[PDB]
């Protein structure tokens, strides 16, 4: 039904790219860098640190996620606290140390970041 | 005391920076180096030299007044 449907609206639009104008894919280049605004004013202050990751089709974003799950993830808010497995978490909950601290792993198709953002 | 995290209080100041690995050590370390070592030197100049150009010229006034000092006088002996 989805295919029959698709073929009766979605047949129209054409692939065709109009004077031969093609947009064409760009690999990134990942830059270790450094971007403070420093603004005291603000409450808290948050902090993104990363590395650059596999892409979207590399098989060691398993592996990576896996770490970043042993790395975990915690709020302040969090039950679990200082008996939390992840050694940061149960640090964090123990020193209070940041409100919140999650780990990412943002993947594009060439490049990826992988790190961590703590709220602090 | 004096910590980090409570030196002072600033606001909305964007620092944009790059890793050591990669940026060059030496950038334009000649051809933009030179230039500014002489315009430095250019500045300094008038105020640094005049005094050591005083002591070089008393210096010398010094020497050779104690060298004329140990000369003889002829007019010592002229009788």
């Amino acid at each position: 039904q989805l295919l029959d449907l698709a073929q009766k609206h979605f047949s129209s639009l054409s692939g065709t790219y109009v004077e031969d104008a093609v947009p064409a894919f760009t690999p990134c280049r990942f830059t270790g860098s450094e971007i403070r605004h420093r603004d005291d004013a603000l409450p808290l202050a948050h902090v993104a640190i990363a590395v650059e990751g596999p892409g979207w089709a590399n098989p060691d974003n398993v592996p990576l996620q896996v770490a970043n799950a042993i790395i975990g993830h915690y709020d302040s808010t969090y039950g679990g606290g200082t008996h939390m497995s992840s050694t940061l978490a149960s640090v964090a909950a123990t020193r209070k140390l940041c409100q919140s601290f999650q780990t990412f792993n943002i993947c594009y198709a060439e490049t990826g970041l992988l790190g961590a953002h703590f709220v602090c | 005391g004096r910590e980090f995290g409570h030196l002072t209080r600033m606001r909305h100041v964007i620092t944009y920076s790059l890793s050591p690995f990669e940026q060059r050590a030496f950038p334009h370390y000649f051809t933009k180096g030179i230039p500014n070592v002489l315009r430095r030197t250019r500045a300094c100049i008038l105020r640094v030299a005049p005094p050591f150009v005083v002591f070089y010229l008393v210096y010398t006034w010094g020497t050779q007044e104690f060298e004329k000092s140990k000369r003889k006088n002829p007019a010592a002996y002229e009788n």
